[PDB]
């Protein structure tokens, strides 16, 4: 990890460049230094864990940062050994993590790669102060669909969408094409899949998301905004979608 | 052993969320098909009041008498009690054996010499239990309450009237009205209207606030109820019907089928108002459940750091004591 | 071919279909509704009921209500109507042999209406069971 | 694909040549069946077999041997043994014996499986030496390279690189848990270093369903690039099905007062698990299980009883394979499930529904 | 606690209130997944009179009047016995169990009572 | 408990045994919390005759009767996989479930069912 | 539980309560299963009424023993 | 008192001066815009303020002292 970091390192300090080091699993790291201070005979900390567990963490990950010259992004893999959060591995990765994307079965299963779960994801970005007020009420507005969507799925199940009242119907179908839309065709995945893969800056973010999320894209199909990005190339797909009901 | 012990209590704690969450979405599957149930009875008694309203109309001048309508103002009476077939109820048949006693301890005082009709389950395992009083007959959930549980009920009641014994059978169900609460009602049944409106205890025509066809819809996303007034009712017009029985003895032939009617009614909402009550306590349950899952992980977790670090701890004592 | 006949139990409508000729058990008696009837409401009895599908004659079980007779359009109000034959007549006399002895039974003046209405409504189920 | 028989793990955990995967479960629940039923479906394949068995009872070791020399798995097997009497060095070093021998027949372009029975033993092995030479122990007693003692011998499973002559070492380690405790040490390393995993739950050997893999815990980092064609078309519709019948499960209580749509899954689900369960030493060909996963997940069983299903796939696989050789050999020669095959199978199908409502 | 140091009655009314906190830690857990409904009638009574007695165990303090207010109460051994024979005897079953919490002298529990509900 | 080493008769009354031990396990704590009434029929039987396989697993040892009370009783293989055999196939429904603890083999079943009857009305 | 068992008792008391320790474990056993079970058999109710007047005999003060014959 | 500026502190939890508070929670819950809160509300107070980082990562105290210095404590 420190070969990695100094690699890194360098193309941030010499050429001034913004870096992603991507880390693999860091629970290994914390393994293997608790194998080397077994080896060399100190006494472990409290679950058995090296006593220089939290310093050992602290000399990675604060040479990971931004300075005048460029910035060091890091992107870790986090094992959780016994699932729990408090453990000494998990308790102090998590000390020094700034966001949190969580990688959904589910949506892997059902379609919408990238599966990344947009509820269980967090991030310490995501505030006003930081990002604007517009992209923050717009994200919690999302994230409130999304939400009720999860919560109503049992009751459509047993009722139905027409024995619901006419908001939820309406935010049901919005929650739908939204779950829709935050699937993306990469380019990394294009060479299997044939989509083109598309980059979506965020300023086309917000403004798709506020669109599908009044009452100005309701009259698309869901599968308009499946597999695109900026939410343009979804009334393409949905102009393609009404020419076959046409012909 | 102390955390394998931990973690099948957990797991125990798991299984228990799990079914009382299948209970919860298997009771608002049959209170939907009770609501259906309802909806497709309703239009029978809608042509049954409005031809017994146009035949009373054509009635009121002329000598009916039949025992149904008639009015035996000695005053006995015979309170009849609907209670939850099966179990849990939230506190279903608690309130509604509840409001029981306050009737009976109302009317032991007056001596008008009550009597006790009970159709539920629950209701008949309690008055069994409390031998102080006195009853009438005996019915079960097992037999479908569609149809014969409800005709069965029709025949005692019909037999016990118009052999006149007894005056005043009244009748104590819940009407499904909301899903947290739902308040019981008693309504007379037999010293009925000519008219052929469903009375109150006293009999202040509480048919005027009825609210027919209660239907589950959300709110914004819980399911509710929402309940109107008034559908597909056309009790106003009567043409030349031409009778061919005899005009006391039409409402002779009819009333009965009113009485099956209200029966069934008032056994249809308790149904449905049980469930309901089961589905909201499955939730807390469910609820409940979960956040003593949450508290158990959260305990178990700390006691499998304890017992690594004890241990680890109690090697390299000994380790080092070499 | 014929006027518009529906059956309905205080639960669900049994069958909304036509059927030509209709033998109306009353409280009167027996009377037949020919088609294109003028509009007579008749009260009914526990009897038999029987139709005629102009393809054959038929019967219907019911344990009492009230017919009423409209503009070819007529409705029929019951307590009970099990459509044609659906129990056979065996378990009918395995029935009707406890009706006549919980009638020897059960002697108090209103159980002597309950076991009476038994008595009505068993013997319509056999002679309902008949076909 | 490394074919083991077993028609829950070809379709579900399917294991590649020059895969690690980790047979781990709790004691007596059927991971040294698995192991056996592996060797034993290899007989048609050219793989070169080694099953290494650390600190068993030499009963023990006598029994599988004598099984192997009845099944006539022993024409291609090697069995390297050292018992519980043996010095903690020789059951430390007997895995890395296997692993060479297997070395020397995977580096001349042949393909070799290899079963650790009990690497835990061997763990235990090198935690008394390493405690009798005076060393700083770990959590429970254990020296801090016993994971390197685990990935040093795991990583040496390979598949080669077709200039080194297309030559492949599949591993299969067996590691015992207490108590269902996957997180103890020796677990989560193993678990940590193979490919994927196997769990076997004595909940589910004591309720009937044997072999007793718990699918929906059990991993495979794989995937279906460890099977032929013909079997991945049959794995999605079982695993989808699967996955349904699991998710209804706490239903089944409550199966009477619920959609058509969901009996109809719960009852698929609960007689697609009577397919899973197979007897001891009875390994299926690729053929036969896929012609039990088609049947199965397009409900020509949809009919019979429970008690009746694995009868029923008895007499069916026996009437294909002796009526339609060319399902057999559409399946075998071109690796999919041709249309052609479907319908063999579909008419062998009702042939065989009707042969069987003969009584 | 001993029926020869403390006397009989105090035993007596000692027992009494652990027995009855004992039913209710036992039966914690069930009122605690599923409720107070699914339990029987004594169970309730019993579940009733637990909160009352643990609702009553509680007092004002004197070197607590900062955090409480309501200044502290000294209650007399005799005091406590009466109340608790109140309490378990089934007079004082049909008031408030906030009439209980943080009062001495379950005299003052009638007053609060009283007034709780007189003021609605 | 192989079939080839055991028999197969032995082997599947072994495996069902083991089998309806195992799903009233399961059922366990949908029983002690939920109600042993509002089960299923299926699941009804499953606990009644699971009861009744716990009781007959005991049985009275010679070395034992300082302990049990009682005398103790030697029961063959044969008499075991009948008496099984008998319980799970449903005609042993009708005996209280105490008849069938501490007995030797199944005709004691029986007998202990006689006599507890026979208690139970005079 | 007691190793020695019976043989450490007089023979009234191991004709009286030569049984009793595995009966009042079933009692238990029964007592615990019926607590969740609405409707009960008359054989059962006798059994549960047996085994609680038993529960209340084995109760004694302290400093306050019985004989033999009055155990008997 | 020793007025932090939160209305929820003053009012319910009031600390003097002279007093050893303990700020718990978890991870990300406040604490650190609780303590820079109450450092930030002594402006015209005359109190001096220390504030010890004893293992926050570097870029924390970096946006701790930044909002010290802009907003003048
Ligand atoms: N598929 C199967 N069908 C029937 N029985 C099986 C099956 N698999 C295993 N068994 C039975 O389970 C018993 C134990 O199996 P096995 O020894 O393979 O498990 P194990 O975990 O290796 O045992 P141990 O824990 O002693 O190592 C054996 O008697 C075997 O007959
Ligand atoms: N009162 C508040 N209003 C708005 N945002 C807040 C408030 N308090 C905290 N936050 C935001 O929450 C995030 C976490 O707060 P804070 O920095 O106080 O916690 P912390 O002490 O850093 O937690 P840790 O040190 O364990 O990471 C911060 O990014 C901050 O912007």
């Amino acid at each position: 990890g420190l070969t990695a970091l100094t690699m890194a390192e360098y193309f941030r300090d010499v050429n001034e460049q913004d870096v992603l080091l991507f880390i693999d699993n860091i629970f290994r790291f914390v393994q293997a230094g608790s194998e080397v201070s077994a080896l060399l005979g100190r006494m472990p900390s409290a679950v058995g864990y090296q006593p220089t567990l939290s310093t050992e963490m602290g000399s990675l990950q604060e040479r990971i940062t931004s300075t005048k010259e460029g910035s060091i992004t890091s992107i870790q893999a986090v094992y959780v050994p016994a699932d729990d959060l408090t453990d000494p591995a998990p308790a102090t990765t998590f000390a020094h993590l700034d966001a949190t994307t969580v990688l959904s079965r589910g949506l892997a299963a059902k379609g919408i790669y990238p599966a990344v779960d947009p509820l269980d994801s967090t991030s310490t970005m995501l505030q006003p102060r930081i990002v604007g007020e517009e992209h923050y009420e717009i994200a919690q507005r999302v994230k409130e669909t999304l939400q009720r969507y999860k919560e109503l799925q049992d009751i459509i199940a047993i009722l139905g969408l027409d024995e619901l009242s006419e908001e939820d119907r309406l935010t049901v179908a919005r929650a739908r094409k939204i779950e829709r839309f935050l699937s993306q065709p990469f380019f990394v995945a294009e060479v299997f899949t044939g989509s083109p893969g598309k980059y979506v800056g965020l300023a086309e973010t917000i403004r798709g998301f506020q669109l599908i999320l009044s009452g100005e894209l309701d009259s698309l199909p869901e599968q308009a905004f499946y597999l695109v990005g900026n939410i343009d190339e979804a009334t393409a797909k949905a102009m393609n979608l009404e020419m076959e009901s046409k012909l | 052993a102390n955390l394998r012990e931990l973690r099948d209590r957990i797991g125990s704690v798991k299984n228990t969320q799990k079914i009382t969450e299948a209970m919860k979405l298997v009771a608002a599957a049959k209170v939907r098909r009770a609501q259906e149930a309802v909806v497709n009875g309703r239009p029978f008694s809608e042509t049954l009041v409005e031809v017994l309203y146009n035949m009373n109309e054509q009635l009121q001048t002329e000598d009916v008498d039949v025992p149904l309508t008639k009015i035996r103002t000695v005053k006995k009476v015979a309170l009849m009690v609907v209670t939850g077939d099966r179990g849990l109820c939230g506190g279903f048949n608690n309130m509604l054996l509840k409001k029981a006693e306050s009737r009976i301890a109302e009317l032991k005082k007056l001596g008008v010499d009550y009597t006790i009709i009970s159709i539920g389950k629950k209701g008949n395992t309690y008055f069994i239990r409390r031998p102080e009083i006195p009853v009438d007959r005996y019915f079960d959930g097992t037999n479908l309450p569609t149809a014969k549980e409800a005709q069965a009920i029709a025949d005692d009641v019909f037999s016990l009237f118009v052999s006149e014994e007894v005056d005043k059978v009244e009748m104590l169900y819940t009407k499904f009205v909301s899903l947290v609460k739902s308040d019981p009602v008693i309504h007379t049944l037999l010293p009925l209207s000519p008219k052929g409106e469903i009375c109150d205890i006293n009999g202040k025509c509480v048919d005027a606030a009825e609210d027919e066809l209660f239907r589950l819809t959300t709110k914004e996303g819980k399911l509710t109820v929402e309940r109107d007034m008034i559908k597909t009712e056309t009790p106003a017009f009567s043409p030349i019907l031409e009778f061919e029985q005899d005009p006391a003895q039409i409402l002779d032939a009819l009333l009965p089928l009113y009485l099956n009617s209200q029966i069934l009614r008032a056994l249809q909402e308790s149904l449905a108002s049980e469930l309901a009550a089961r589905m909201t306590a499955m939730s807390n349950a469910t609820d409940n459940a979960n956040e003593l899952k949450k508290t158990l992980s959260i305990n178990y977790n700390r006691a499998r750091q304890a017992k690594i670090t004890g241990e680890i701890l109690e090697i390299v004592a000994g380790a080092n004591a070499c | 071919m014929t006027l518009n006949l529906c059956v309905l139990t205080p639960n669900r409508s049994i069958w909304n279909s036509e059927v030509k000729e209709i033998i109306l058990s009353t409280n009167s008696g027996q009377i037949g509704v020919l088609p294109n009837h003028a509009p007579t409401a008749t009260a009914v009895d526990i009897g038999i009921l029987r139709i005629r599908l102009n393809d054959q004659w038929l019967t219907l079980a019911l344990m009492g209500g009230f017919a009423r007779i409209g503009n070819n359009e007529i409705t029929i109000l019951v307590n009970d109507a099990e459509r044609g034959s659906d129990i056979d007549p065996q378990e009918a006399q395995q029935t009707l042999e406890i009706a006549e002895a919980n009638l020897r039974k059960a002697e108090g003046k209103r159980q002597k209406i309950e076991a009476n209405l038994a008595l009505r409504r068993a013997r319509t189920r056999v002679e309902a069971s008949n076909t | 694909p490394l074919q083991t028989g077993l028609i829950a793990i070809d379709a579900m955990i399917p294991v590649g040549r020059g895969q690690r995967e980790l047979i781990i479960g709790d004691r007596q629940t059927g991971k040294t069946a698995v192991a056996t039923d592996t060797i034993l479906n290899q007989q048609g394949q050219n793989v070169i077999c080694v099953y290494v068995a650390i600190g068993q009872k030499a009963s023990s070791v006598a029994q599988v041997v004598t099984n192997f020399q009845e099944r006539g798995a022993m024409e291609y097997t090697i069995v390297v043994a050292e018992t519980a009497d043996s010095p903690a060095t020789l059951q430390y070093l007997a895995p890395y014996t296997g692993a060479a021998l297997a070395e020397y027949f995977m580096y001349r372009e042949r393909h070799t499986l290899i079963i650790y029975d009990d690497l835990s033993k061997q763990a235990q092995a090198y935690r008394q030496m390493s405690l009798l030479l005076r060393r700083p122990p770990g959590r429970e007693a254990y020296p801090g390279d016993v994971f390197y003692l685990h990935s040093r011998l795991l990583e040496r499973a390979a598949k080669l690189s077709s200039l080194l002559g297309e030559g492949s070492m599949t591993a299969l380690p067996i590691v015992e848990t207490q108590a269902g405790d996957v997180s103890a040490y020796i677990p989560t390393n193993v678990i940590s270093i193979t490919d994927g995993q196997i769990f076997l739950s004595a909940d589910l050997f004591n309720a009937g369903i044997r072999p007793a893999i718990n699918v929906g815990i059990s991993v495979s980092r794989v995937g279906s690039a460890a099977q032929i064609k013909a079997m991945k078309k049959v794995a999605g519709k079982l695993k989808l099905e699967l996955a349904q019948f699991a998710e209804l499960e706490a239903f089944a209580q409550f199966a009477s007062d619920l959609d058509k749509a969901t009996q109809n899954q719960l009852a698929r689900g609960q007689r697609l698990r009577e397919l899973l369960k197979q007897p001891q030493s009875a390994p299926l060909t690729v053929e036969e299980q896929v012609m039990t996963i088609y049947t199965g997940t397009n409900g020509y069983l949809d009919s019979l009883e429970l008690d009746q299903v694995r009868k029923y796939l008895v007499e069916l696989r026996t009437y294909v394979k002796t009526n339609k050789p060319e399902f057999q050999e559409i399946i075998s020669s071109t690796k999919t499930f041709t249309e052609e095959a479907e319908a063999l199978l579909k008419e062998a199908i009702q042939e065989q529904m009707e042969r069987f409502l003969l009584q």
